[PDB]
């Protein structure tokens, strides 16, 4: 088992790197913990999933968990992820290993960051700014946007948003009824509701159909209108590379110059397999890249690979989320469209970022018939009275989030734990998470705004969550920086001491930002494409 | 012992048409959840001519799977599947079906 | 617009002379598949070094209606010159204006036809042409049928060359005029019979259904796929409505030419009401891929964007050769810049790559529950389609064993002289 | 140095590689020799 470049993790980031590399000539190998999972099988799983797991969103059950290197779960938990800290609930965030990565399930909201967010420390004096500026990243945004087939609100000027030097490949599909009603009332209130760029096909694209509002867009989309990592993995594998499922990587071999030159990886039954290649890439996850770097502490490397500043597994970030749920006054008929159409982008920037965190109100468009039917059933109704209750609670259901920008505080960490093992004996990772008074003040303001939206709809049975909820995208974990002694990776995605290790993953970012953010993950993975090529040409 | 399960509740109090033998797979499963299932289900047919003002025990064979007295209750404005302009200004408001 | 433009539109003369949509139209490069090989179509723009800028009226006409290149060689019959032959000498010079005046010269080499065994020598086609009797006294406007009908025989046969894809072929890969517009499989696909046969053609189609199919490619009982998607979005939709009414008229007049064992016209074959029980199951393995866009009962969507599999001319055919191409490659039209698409489900598919076995089961379920129950798909009737259809009995010659044997056997006749 | 491929075994189960003369005993290989053989008769004329 050898090739010109090894990449591990057949997700959005690893697959985009694979497709670009093979397109430019150098052969490639993909190794991913999960199996080859096919979209139809996942859809069949989801259809038969009990309507309690549909009522409150479960995004992992339809993807059957491999026993050897499983993925997380939160309906009654499998305890793969252990989370510690005052706001431990916030980091109960789920991933889905397998070819295609966690991107198999995702509302596909693919945002561009603001230009400030790359200069956060240099602008507001908090957090740490990125290594490069948005102007140095724009071409990779546009390449990723073209490759994933991203939608957009092309014909509009909205709000704080990245400056677009190139139009979105498609144009936004028209709003359903929920989004029109929400944007009208919240315009009445004082907030702006502008469409979310998404990786759906509003017209047929790339050879896969147009979105028809299946509204199953987070767990799995049956027809392929939205984007998944498996598309890039398929294109690269057909282009000439190789992919190997179940190939759990557990140890990496190096010299005293600390250049990576081999890895030993388990297959499902603990048999070791060894791989040699000119340049190695780790693209696992914001959680599984720091865990792997901590697991492969060597004879040369006592406490972690590329740990010259003791930051791998440290500075874990994710957007804390406040929920809401009530019944509108006039009907909302939520469900037409996709799962995540609009968003209140009005707050994503301003003069407050030096005082508290920038939020992004939105709401959730997933259909209510499931949950509303179950609620009206468990209200013990019967007959036409039950049916009328089902219709009312499904034509009035509402769901709103309010994410936040969390700072990187080094007291957060990813100590890979001891209390739990698996069918390989590899540690279950454990995260220490604290949110900071930054987002505490921001979250007080968010609770007020959410209650005000609830009143504006005339909400009844308003049941806010009190505890911060996860938002499933992992930021921070291997921070970039110019100085090698306070930051792992550099402005070109190459770990400082391991001059041959490229870390294309969401752990690399230095700011959680305010928006669903695997586009930057995918548009920094395509940054490492040129770094590899120029260094191996 | 299926025609005393399909016919049990009503046309209106439940699906007016058949379960489309999704109850012929329910009935098999209710045999295992209740050995005495096929016994009481006959006894609840003559009594509509105590037995669930507090004995909620047979609601579980009318709740369920969701079967929210359902492929669903109100399919003319929502999905589970419908054509691309699913949006049509929400259609109706409470004109049941 | 321009009359010279209109003929290239009607003659579809750009579906072959520009590789893909993104090419520069009338430049060449669209490698049309063929049993003999992949002939590469040639540049037609008036370029003085690459295209046909050097061609004159008599040098053009020889190419168009007799398939002879400028310098002398024989053009491969990938041309519909046997369909373009009877074209009037007036329209041939009308095309000539359009190509020399209207289109824009492009400077590029055009990839050449890399053919195997003797089919690569062009000059033998004159031997082939005389066997195919392709010289046919250019079209003279008939008088016993009104001009609405005359144009129909002039569009179906000469300009749009409906035959060159529909009417079958003989052993020698030549038009087989006994069954005229009766339907031969075309590489992967199969052009259905389009005679007037009521239960075995399109004679049962409603008149306003037939016009609506040709103009757009979308109708309740039939959606155009494959090489018609490439024909409707490229030529027919631009024809003025008066022209299609000619084609509609003529199609109603063609004598019926029947089929082996049919019981109902392809678009009436209603389907059994069944479902699955909530892999290796035609009732589940369909519901897990096909039932999202269509429904579980195959009735489709409620306004038409997703066609009803019940009473569908691609299901209700006794030959399921189309229904295996529709699953394998999907359908992709573009009429008035509104592209309706269906994902491919083949091996290199991107939404869900089914297996050569699995497609049959879903193909076999749909036929049993929606299509002609007599018509069935074997697990390896699909591998033929992925390969390109059954080999016509002439491509067998292009394998070195089949000629070497003809070599020594051929030489062994020399000794028989002695 | 000596190794067995997964299909060096299917040859043995079949009876070993076909000697270059048994190829003649399949009707295609003779029919081709037929018409090619006849085509020499016309070459006389
Ligand atoms: C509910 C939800 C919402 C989302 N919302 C958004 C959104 O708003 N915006 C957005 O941009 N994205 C969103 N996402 C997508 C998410 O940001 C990306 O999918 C993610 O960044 C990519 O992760 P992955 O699937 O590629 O991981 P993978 O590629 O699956 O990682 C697999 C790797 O882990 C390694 N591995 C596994 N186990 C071990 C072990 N024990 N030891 C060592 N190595 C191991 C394997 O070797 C392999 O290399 C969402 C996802 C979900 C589920
Ligand atoms: C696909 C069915 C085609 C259609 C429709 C048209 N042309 Fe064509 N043409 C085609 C091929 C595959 C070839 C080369 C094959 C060969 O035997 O060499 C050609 C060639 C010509 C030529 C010869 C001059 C040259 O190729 O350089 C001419 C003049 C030509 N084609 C013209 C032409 C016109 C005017 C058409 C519209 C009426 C037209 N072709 C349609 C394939 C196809
Ligand atoms: C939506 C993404 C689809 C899924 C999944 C499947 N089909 Fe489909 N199909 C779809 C469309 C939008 C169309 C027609 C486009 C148009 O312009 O009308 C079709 C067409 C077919 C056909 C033939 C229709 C025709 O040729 O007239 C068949 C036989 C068919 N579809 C079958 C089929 C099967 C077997 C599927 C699962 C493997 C399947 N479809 C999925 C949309 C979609
Ligand atoms: C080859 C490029 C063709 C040309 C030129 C014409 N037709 Fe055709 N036809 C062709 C195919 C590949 C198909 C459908 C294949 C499938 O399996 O779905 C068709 C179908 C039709 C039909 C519908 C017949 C039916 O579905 O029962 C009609 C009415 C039809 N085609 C008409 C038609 C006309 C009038 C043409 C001349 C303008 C014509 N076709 C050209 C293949 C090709
Ligand atoms: S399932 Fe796919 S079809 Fe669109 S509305 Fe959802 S992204």
């Amino acid at each position: 088992l050898s090739a010109d470049v090894v990449i591990i993790g057949a997700g959005i980031c690893g697959s985009l790197l694979a497709h670009k590399l093979v397109r430019n000539g150098l052969s490639v190998l993909l190794l991913d913990a999960g199996p080859r999972r096919d979209r139809s099988q996942i859809v069949e799983n989801w259809r038969n999933m009990p309507p309690d797991n549909k009522s409150q969103y479960d995004y992992a059950t339809p993807y059957p968990s491999v026993p050897w290197a499983p993925h997380t779960n939160y309906f009654p938990d499998n305890n793969y992820l252990i989370v510690k800290g005052p706001d431990r609930t916030a980091y109960k965030q789920g991933i889905i290993k397998g070819v295609g990565g966690t991107t198999w399930h995702w509302a596909a909201s693919s945002w561009r960051y603001l230009p400030n967010d790359f200069k956060l420390h240099s602008t507001y004096g908090v957090g740490r700014d990125y290594a490069m500026s948005y102007d140095e990243l724009e071409p990779y945004y546009y390449e990723a946007e073209c490759e994933m087939g991203v939608m957009g609100p092309n014909g509009e000027e909205i709000t704080p948003s990245a400056p677009r030097q190139n139009p979105w490949p498609m144009t936004s599909m028209p709003y359903g009824y929920g989004d029109r009603t929400f944007t009208e009332i919240v315009s009445k209130l004082g907030f702006s509701n502008t469409p979310v760029p998404q990786a759906r096909n509003s017209r047929p694209y790339d050879g896969r159909p147009q979105c028809c509002g299946n509204n199953n867009c987070m767990p799995i989309c049956p027809i392929g209108a939205m984007y998944n990592g498996v598309y890039a993995a398929i294109k690269a594998e057909k282009l000439g590379a190789k992919i190997i499922p179940n190939a759990v990587v557990y140890a990496m071999e190096t010299d005293a110059k600390n250049r990576i030159t081999a890895i030993s990886f388990y297959d499902p039954d603990k048999q070791s397999h060894r791989v040699v290649a000119k340049t190695f890439v780790i693209a696992a996850n914001g959680i599984e890249t720091p865990k792997l770097l901590l697991l492969a502490a060597n004879d040369r490397n006592p406490h972690g690979i590329a740990n010259s500043s003791d930051l791998v597994g440290r500075n874990m970030m994710d957007h804390p989320g406040i929920g809401m749920s009530f019944q509108s006054a006039e009907p909302i008929w939520a469900g037409g469209g996709s799962v995540q159409m609009s968003s209140i982008t009005n707050f994503r920037d301003g003069d407050f970022r030096s005082e508290y965190a920038a939020t992004q109100i939105g709401y959730n468009n997933t259909a209510q018939n499931s949950r509303a039917g179950m609620k009206a059933l468990s209200m013990g109704l019967v007959g036409k009275k039950l049916d009328e209750e089902i219709r009312r609670r499904t034509a009035h259901g509402v769901d709103i989030y309010a994410n936040h920008e969390v700072l990187p505080d080094p007291n957060n960490r990813l100590v890979l734990s001891k209390d739990y093992k698996d069918a390989l004996g590899i540690p279950h990772p454990e995260v220490t998470y604290d949110v900071g008074e930054y987002v505490r003040k921001s979250a007080a303001i968010s609770r007020q705004r959410l209650m005000d939206i609830a009143k504006a709809m005339g909400g009844t049975e308003i049941e806010m969550t009190p505890y911060f909820t996860p938002n499933n995208h992992i930021t921070g974990g291997t921070i970039m920086g110019h100085d090698p002694r306070d930051s792992v990776v550099d402005k070109w995605l190459r770990t400082h001491d391991h001059s041959n290790l490229f870390l294309a993953t969401g752990a690399t970012m230095a700011a959680s930002g305010t928006v669903n953010s695997t586009l930057t993950m995918a548009a920094l993975s395509l940054r490492a494409a040129d770094a590899i090529l120029n260094d191996l040409k | 012992s299926i025609s005393d399960f399909m016919q049990l509740s009503a046309f209106a109090t439940g699906h007016k048409n058949l379960d489309l033998n999704i109850g012929s797979a329910l009935l098999l499963a209710f045999e295992a959840q209740k050995h005495d299932f096929s016994t009481q289900i006959k006894a609840l047919r003559e009594h509509i001519t105590p037995l669930h003002p507090t004995l909620i025990q047979i609601i579980r064979a009318w709740y369920s799977v969701i079967e929210d007295e359902t492929v669903y209750a109100f399919e003319k404005a929502l999905m589970y599947v419908v054509v691309i302009p699913t949006y049509a200004h929400n259609g109706p408001n409470y004109w049941v079906s | 617009i321009s009359r010279g433009h209109y003929l290239a539109i009607a003659a579809d003369c750009a579906a072959c002379h520009t590789n893909g949509r993104d090419g520069q139209f009338l430049a060449g490069g669209y490698a049309i598949s063929s049993p003999m090989g992949n002939i590469y179509s040639t540049n037609i723009t008036p370029s003085k070094t690459h295209g046909i800028g050097n061609y004159t009226l008599e040098q053009f006409s020889k190419a168009l209606r007799h398939g002879i290149r400028a310098d002398g060689a024989q053009l491969y019959p990938a041309m519909p010159y046997d369909a373009y032959n009877r074209l009037t000498d007036e329209d041939v010079k009308s095309l000539y204006a359009y190509i020399m005046t209207e289109v824009k010269p492009v400077d590029a080499p055009s990839p050449k036809t890399q053919l195997p065994f003797p089919f690569s020598i062009r000059a033998s086609l004159g031997i082939w042409k005389i066997a195919a009797r392709i010289e046919g006294k250019p079209y003279v406007f008939d008088h016993t049928h009104n001009d609405d009908w005359n144009r129909g025989r002039y569009l179906v046969d000469e300009l749009a060359h409906c035959g060159e894809c529909h009417t079958p072929r003989n052993f020698l890969l030549a038009p087989n005029q006994s069954a005229y517009l009766a339907g031969a499989d075309i590489g992967s696909w199969r052009a259905p019979n389009i005679t007037n046969a009521p239960q075995s053609g399109i004679g049962s189609w409603s008149d306003q259904d037939l016009f609506q199919y040709l103009k757009t490619g979308k109708t309740a009982h039939a959606r155009a796929a494959g090489p018609m998607a490439e024909a409707i979005e490229h030529s027919l939709q631009y024809l003025p409505d008066a022209d299609i009414s000619a084609i509609v008229t003529y199609l109603r007049s063609v004598p019926a030419k029947a089929e082996s064992g049919q019981t109902v016209a392809n678009f009436e074959h209603a389907g059994r009401p069944s479902s699955y029980s909530v892999t290796t199951d035609g009732a589940a393995l369909y519901e897990a891929v096909c039932a999202s866009c269509h429904q579980s009962d195959g009735k489709g969507s409620k306004d038409g964007y997703y066609p009803s599999l019940v009473g569908n001319t691609t299901t209700g055919q006794l030959n399921p050769n189309d229904l295996i191409a529709s699953i394998l490659y999907g359908v992709d039209r573009t009429t008035d810049n509104h592209e309706i698409l269906m994902p491919a489900f083949g091996p290199d598919s991107l939404v869900q790559p089914l297996t050569d076995e699995q497609i049959a089961t879903i193909a076999d379920y749909v036929l049993s529950h929606f299509g002609n129950a007599q018509a069935t798909v074997s697990a390896d009737a699909v591998k033929q389609v992925r390969a390109g259809g059954k080999q016509v009995p002439l491509a067998k010659l292009a394998s070195p064993g089949v000629m070497l044997l003809l070599g020594t056997g051929g030489i062994l006749g020399a000794i028989l002289v002695v």
